[PDB]
């Protein structure tokens, strides 16, 4: 992974999310379950369809016969012919194969470049409110419960109304 | 407390290459490689193809006994032969840029068969009846090419032929003709009385001076002769003279013609259907959705452009891993 | 975008900084103002530069004529010289679309990574003299004033200096 | 206190396209699509085309009487209405690879190499004229031609060489008449059963008189067959004939020049210079694309039928 | 470049390492030196090595007899085979040219992505119970010796393990 | 005590240039270029080519007295010529269809010369003897092409000769054959006695009359006269009949041969030397493990495509920073 989080520090990816790409796993109090980013998974959605139909609406292709016929005494032309077919085909097929290959590579490069920019934004948010156990998890130093955790997913985590409660599990952990 | 971060995972089990890695299987992916056909021969741009079902365009535009010249259609896309079309020319000989004709009439808009000599009318000095051979069979009888007179000798003579046709088609005009060339001086005779004869076609783009060539050449569907064929197409407006002392196979049937820039001539056993394509193959028409196709190199219009590859997969979503 | 400071965590562009490409901006009890950062810019102008050079200079094509005149009866060779033109037609269309395409998103994830590249070096000198505040700003725990912001710039900040004075502005 | 990190951003509204975004407005582009031309026919290699104005190449290298047509030229231009070619009617074999052929020289020099004054005693050399190629009202022929007739009911078998001495190729053009009638054939020629030969060391070609009465092209019911070959230096070329021989006045001492083209156009021609020529104008860029005309004469980019390829330089613009 | 590690925040390259393309260099109780990580370098040979291969292997080439004889009368199909030959070579040339540029690129930022992630991972073992000095270098807070480095290389530190006596010496 | 995390650095100076700065040196990379070769002319797949020495195609399909011909075997993979293979038609005279012959004969597969027509019995009525030439000496003295017989009047008569051939052999027959055109109506009388002749050949499929041509034209190799050289394939199982009054070059050897898809000729001084090759080269055969190549333009095989590139080097590697 060129951004080191799919198949990095996050070792497997998660039948149990199934409503998106990529997304969180809540555990408190008040239980557990899985959850998809909507916002990140949709944008994601529409930049690959946009990715696809360049690959392939780029191709304009002129009308052609290409089929042509010469007789016993036109040997050269034929094979000349013969030489602008093949010509085109290693040329389309060379090209074909090799940015598959390459669009392939950038394309799972992206998802996982996705998925760490997703981490880097909820730990952005917690800042010191929470610790960093590992496996693209975070540990809440404080009580997180499902509006607390919700309001991770959509950005609007008001850490100053934690930093209190946290400092002091903080602090006996530390 | 804890909250993580994830990514999805399924029961795919589609793979695809990088550049870095093989066989990576992903969570979703198209296919960019078209590799399936329809196996049918279609219209193309709505306008169906020209089927000559046991006969090749030599047969066909010649007018063989055993080619259909009466409904054949007013317009046509490109032009069907099947692999053992062997129905081309009954009688042996050489035809004249037969490769170049077969193109020019890959693809035409307009088509009209055409009395351009009608028999009853246009030779009071000649018999066009005699003119039938067993090389070119009908009804279990001699025959010849329907859109072509044999004209030979009216009692003992042969006069001089002379006749012209005046293109006031509102477009080009194909013209056939051939030139029979007997294996003995008898035969010569025997069909045309004169010994030392001419024959001369001219527009005013064309122009030739033939002469027989009377020789004893290996026997080719029971002729020791030869039966040499030309064409040229007349513009509107203008003139073609057909002048002869002998050994003149003269036009009967001509066609007019508005000719469309380009197409081809498939030759295959794939069946023709009520379907309609953009690109036609030898075996199978295909969608042109996709940008590569695997299905055929040789085909006719706006089509995919032809690889080798066996898969194009392009992945979509992510690595799968589900454990 | 790939990178997540541009168009990410960076909402937005800075057009009081004409300076350059990137830069920073700076607010102590002595003044305040925009900086394009003169080492980062001037690499990636360079880069930049040769980028658009080699998609051009590396073209160099071959003297042709192109044109060909054939009779009425080489509609043949004529229709294989237009397949021939045709041919290159589409590999060249197809070819430029998606180099573009292509390069441009590079391009932007090139300027992206500049500026995360210039965003994770002061928050590694940092540590902890300094928060977060987000937007790609820091709010230093302790005064910061030119000698010592000019000094973060040249990734010569001495956090030991500060260290004792920070602790304490943490309530 | 505080430290920001951030980048730049301006009044630019260009746009640019990339596999994932569409219109992704950034500060700075660069286009890579030419879209200009001066529209203008210009100089290649800074020598200026061969303009044949109202007439074809066929009525230029015959010396037809409305071509009173350099040295050198890069190209050829021909107008879409230049008729003035073969004013006699006939077919001109191997015409299209002779303007080939003729697209571009480095050297080009018009000489007698049968000068009329003395090259035919037992000829007329004054009767080849036909309302055909009318010069001023008055019957005329080709400059570079002359219609050999017979004098005082009399045509003996004319033997002609010529020895190229130039240090180059000669390119060598003759004629065959077809009379429409015996008539005319005894008229013109006397002898009725006629042959023509040409030869050299590599050229050999023998040819005979297809009297008939063809339909009427310029009022014409003959025909006359237009020929040509290049006679390498040092090499000795024959002309034999009883007849219907139209032989060369004027032949051209050349040196062929690679691989050139013909422009068929109306645009002007203009004093200026280019690398990459096309019948709507010049091109002038190091832009390595170019959506002008397929049909280009040069070292030009390479054609597409792209309407829009911009290269980001600098980043999204986010005022 | 575009990762920040190579030529970045990790300045030069290390001569003394010479069995992989990353690794480490120790310094404890009871000596120094380079040891490169097996598991990355590996990794990536096998990678790097897939798409060299790539670009050689999935180029198809049909049987060719590219040379081609034509007469004095036939110059105009000569020049168009002329156009067939010089077209292919600027296609060739200019695709040839342009991926070697782009994907040497790419391969740059590899190197420089992997060495970034290899120490991401080793920061993440040793959490607090080592000090980041800069340049790419950790101080360990305690008493790492070889099978504590070992243990650190391998992704198998145990943190516990060493977690007390570190906490202490602050 | 210290961990700290680095990466390799040697004593390499290789360079790779990027998109984005030229001249890196890195550690590792791999040269995708393909620029030297072996200066050799290989065998292609195996097979060999067919060196023709000091003769072109020409000379060594007609028995040209100076061309070894050989012969033992069979097959090649292409044809070689040098630059200096002057020694072709040592009677000057026009080759019909020359590059065809040469393009056809590129690449063959099981070639065997044989007398279709022999010397011995095939012509009772006519003078196999007289045939010879200061044209094309052998030994100081007058001869003639190995393949062809130059007929002449046997005394005072030039029966009409009609001779035929069925093609016996399993494969096409390559037939070869010249018209000859004095330089005066005193040699034509002398030569062949009629004066007016004509030559007629045909088969199934092949077809023309030739009419001899006298005039005096400048001298090549000291011949003021002319002799032109045609050649036709015959199909398994076909007839081909010769017919002449005179004027007639008949043919004494012909080929039997199975034509490949077709090849090329290299014309070349290097060497044809015992190696084998998948790509061979004018100036010597390369290898086909890089995908690209700058030897040059004009190959033959399964090769690497070409470049106007001098380096190619991937980087495999990363930056070297020894400092
Ligand atoms: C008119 C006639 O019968 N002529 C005799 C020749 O036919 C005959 O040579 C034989 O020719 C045989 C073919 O007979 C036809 C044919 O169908 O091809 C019969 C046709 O009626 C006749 N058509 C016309 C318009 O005359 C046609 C024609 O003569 C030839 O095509 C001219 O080339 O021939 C068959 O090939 C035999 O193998 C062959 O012997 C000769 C010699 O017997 O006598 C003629 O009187
Ligand atoms: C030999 C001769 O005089 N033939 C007479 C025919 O020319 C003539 O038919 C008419 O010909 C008209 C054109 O007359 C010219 C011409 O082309 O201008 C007059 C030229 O002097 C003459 N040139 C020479 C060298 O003799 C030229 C020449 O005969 C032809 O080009 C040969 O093909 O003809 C015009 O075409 C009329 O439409 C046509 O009827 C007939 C009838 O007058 O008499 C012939 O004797
Ligand atoms: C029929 C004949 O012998 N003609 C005589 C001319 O040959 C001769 O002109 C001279 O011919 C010289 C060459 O003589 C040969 C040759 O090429 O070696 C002699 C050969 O025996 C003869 N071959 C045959 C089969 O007859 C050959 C042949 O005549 C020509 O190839 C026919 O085209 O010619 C040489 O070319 C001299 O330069 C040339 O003057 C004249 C004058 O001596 O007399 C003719 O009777
Ligand atoms: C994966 O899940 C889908 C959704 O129910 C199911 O239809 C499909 O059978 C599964 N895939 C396979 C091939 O087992
Ligand atoms: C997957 O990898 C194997 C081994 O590398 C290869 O043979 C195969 O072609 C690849 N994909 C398939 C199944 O076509
Ligand atoms: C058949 O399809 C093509 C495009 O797919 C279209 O051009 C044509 O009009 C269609 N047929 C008709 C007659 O509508
Ligand atoms: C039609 O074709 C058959 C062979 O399929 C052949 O036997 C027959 O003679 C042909 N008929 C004509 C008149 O060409
Ligand atoms: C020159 O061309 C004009 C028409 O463009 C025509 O009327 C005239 O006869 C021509 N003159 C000659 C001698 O070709
Ligand atoms: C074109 O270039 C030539 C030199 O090759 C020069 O003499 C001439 O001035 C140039 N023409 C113009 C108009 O620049
Ligand atoms: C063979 O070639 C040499 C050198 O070109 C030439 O002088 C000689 O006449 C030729 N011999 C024959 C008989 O072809």
């Amino acid at each position: 992974g060129l951004f080191g989080a799919i198949a990095g520090f996050i070792e497997g990816g998660w039948t149990g999310m199934v409503d998106g790409w990529y997304g969180y796993h809540h555990q408190n109090e008040q239980g557990s379950g899985y959850a998809a980013d909507l916002k990140s998974t949709q944008n994601a959605i529409d930049e690959i369809t946009n990715k696809v139909n360049s690959v392939i609406e780029k191709m304009n292709t002129q009308f052609t016969a290409v089929g042509k016929e010469f007789n016993h005494l036109e040997k050269r032309i034929e094979n000349l012919n013969k030489k602008v077919d093949d010509g085109f085909l290693d040329i389309w097929t060379y090209n074909a194969e090799l940015l598959v290959l390459l669009e392939n590579e950038r394309t799972l490069d992206y998802h996982d470049s996705n998925v760490k920019n997703l981490y880097e934004k909820v730990r952005s948010q917690l800042k010191n409110n929470a610790k960093e156990i590992g496996n693209g998890c975070f540990e809440f130093y404080h009580k997180c419960d499902n509006t607390c955790m919700e309001s991770v997913k959509n950005g609007t985590y008001d850490y100053p109304k934690y930093s209190e409660e946290a400092k002091l599990n903080r602090e006996e952990i530390d | 407390d804890t909250l993580c971060i994830g990514y999805h995972a399924n029961n795919s089990t589609d793979t695809v290459d990088t550049v870095l890695e093989k066989n990576v299987t992903v969570t979703h992916s198209v296919n960019l490689l078209e590799d399936k056909h329809n196996g049918k021969l279609c219209k193309l741009r709505g306008v169906a193809p020209l089927h000559l079902g046991k006969c090749n365009i030599a047969g066909w535009i010649l007018g063989n006994p055993e080619c259909e010249s009466l409904s054949t259609a007013s317009s046509w896309s490109y032009i069907v032969e099947t692999p053992s079309s062997d129905n081309g020319t009954c009688y042996p000989g050489d035809f004249i840029d037969y490769e170049e004709l077969r193109e020019q009439l890959s693809s035409v808009s307009s088509f009209e068969r055409f009395e351009i000599f009608p028999k009853t009318s246009s030779w009071p000095n000649h018999d066009s009846n005699k003119g039938v051979t067993a090389a070119c069979p009908h009804a279990g009888a001699k025959s010849f090419y329907k859109n072509l007179i044999w004209l030979v000798k009216k009692g003992n003579s042969y006069p001089k032929l002379s006749k012209s046709y005046i293109n006031d088609k509102g477009k080009e005009v194909l013209v056939l003709w051939g030139i029979h060339h007997p294996s003995t001086s008898a035969d010569q005779q025997s069909l045309y009385q004169n010994a030392d004869t001419y024959v001369f076609v001219c527009s005013s783009r064309y122009s030739k001076k033939f002469k027989p060539e009377i020789a004893i050449c290996p026997k080719v569907r029971d002729q020791e002769g030869r039966m040499n064929y030309y064409w040229t197409l007349v513009e509107p407006g203008d003139k073609i003279t057909f002048e002869a002392t002998g050994n003149l196979v003269v036009p009967r049937y001509a066609f007019a013609m508005e000719r469309n820039a380009g197409s081809g001539i498939i030759i295959s056993d794939t069946p023709v259907h009520d379907c309609n394509t953009t690109c036609q193959t030898p075996k199978g028409a295909i969608n042109t959705s996709l940008p590569f196709q695997n299905i055929h190199p040789i085909t006719i219009g706006k089509c995919p452009k032809y690889v080798k590859s066996t898969k194009l997969r392009l992945a979509t979503g992510l690595r799968n891993i589900p454990s």
